[PDB]
């Protein structure tokens, strides 16, 4: 049938090294098909063969929370955000107990805290706390997730 | 630039025993939401301590509030990560619900953010200094200062080292 394609970003500053890193590895899901796509470096997905109709596409990502976007209505090739504008996902619903809660709360800000003030070459650091993955967990990774501190996935 | 952080002592003279506060301050810092800041000193010459009580830092131990961020509404959060054996202190605070403080519309901009104690081992001359740390990437001279959108402030600022304790 169609292409349905766009873009996804995290919601916080990148460098030139960090980005391909942090823009990678959304999975983006048309819900009600089994047709998923994963985000390359540039944030990129591409998802072929999708059935004309509307559906609710669904965005994850570990330590990010979970986006669901109502209402795509696909009747042809079909871009849903473009590079300049992208679909922004926020960090900071961290697994806790291997398990996301869906809110980003205190709980999500205490997990990084377990490893702060590190960088990579230390033993207690974890790269799944570094959420802007500039080899350290610091101010600026709490920071992150206080931009939508007491946020839950319908509030996108 | 006339927007700054720095330290500043109390006092820059110190017989064995006593305590020099020295207040980390901020000016003119726009729409301020939180600072990390990585300080070097000398071990054998000073001991960092608890600017009101004395009593000594261990490597977790917590710097003291100043003026700024201690609206308890904004969810402040503070922590302290150190290497006391090496002269090396690591202090952070910020506000959490930056929404809240924004909606306020009054940001704190200019004031004290934290206070720390420096006991003298020995009288004899000595230096403190914000250093840079490879555990803050971005560091401006061992600084990261945030606004209240969550960003960090990448220019536009002065870091003022302090004076020499005990010169003479
Ligand atoms: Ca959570
Ligand atoms: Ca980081």
């Amino acid at each position: 049938g169609t292409t349905v394609s766009g873009y996804i970003n995290p919601d916080f500053v990148t460098t030139s090294t960090t980005a391909p890193i942090v823009k990678a590895g959304f999975t983006v899901e048309i819900v009600g098909t089994t047709k998923s796509a994963v985000t390359d470096s540039n944030g990129y997905f591409e998802i072929k063969d999708v059935a004309a109709g509307t559906y609710t596409v669904k965005i994850t990502k570990a330590n990010y929370l979970t986006r669901e976007i109502a209402n795509v209505s696909v009747t042809a090739d079909k871009e849903l955000s473009t590079s300049a504008s992208p679909i922004l996902m926020w960090a900071g619903d961290m697994a806790i107990g291997g398990t996301q809660d869906g809110a980003i709360n205190l709980e999500d800000i205490l997990e990084i805290c377990k490893a702060f003030n590190t960088s990579s070459t230390d033993a207690k650091y974890q790269v799944g706390l570094d959420l802007n993955r500039d080899g350290a967990i610091s101010l600026e990774d709490v920071m992150i997730v206080a931009k939508h501190f007491g946020k839950v996935s319908s509030d996108y | 630039m006339e927007s700054y952080i720095t330290m500043n002592f109390d006092k820059n003279t110190a017989e064995v025993g006593q305590i020099i506060k020295a207040t980390v301050k901020i000016n003119k810092i726009t729409n301020f939401s939180g600072y990390q800041v990585n300080i070097k000193y000398d071990p054998t010459v000073l001991q960092a301590v608890n600017p009101k009580t004395g009593v000594a830092y261990t490597n977790s131990s917590l710097p003291t509030s100043g003026e700024l961020l201690v609206n308890e509404d904004y969810g402040p959060i503070v922590q302290g990560v150190h290497k006391i054996s090496e002269g090396i202190l690591n202090l952070s605070r910020s506000y959490t619900a930056l929404d809240v403080y924004r909606a306020s519309e009054s940001p704190e901009e200019t004031g004290t953010v934290a206070v720390v104690g420096f006991k003298a081992l020995q009288k004899k001359a000595t230096t403190v200094v914000f250093e840079h740390s490879v555990t803050m990437p971005n560091g401006i001279i061992g600084t990261t200062l945030f606004n209240w959108y969550g960003n960090r402030i990448t220019s536009g600022y002065s870091v003022i080292q302090p004076g020499e304790i005990n010169s003479e």
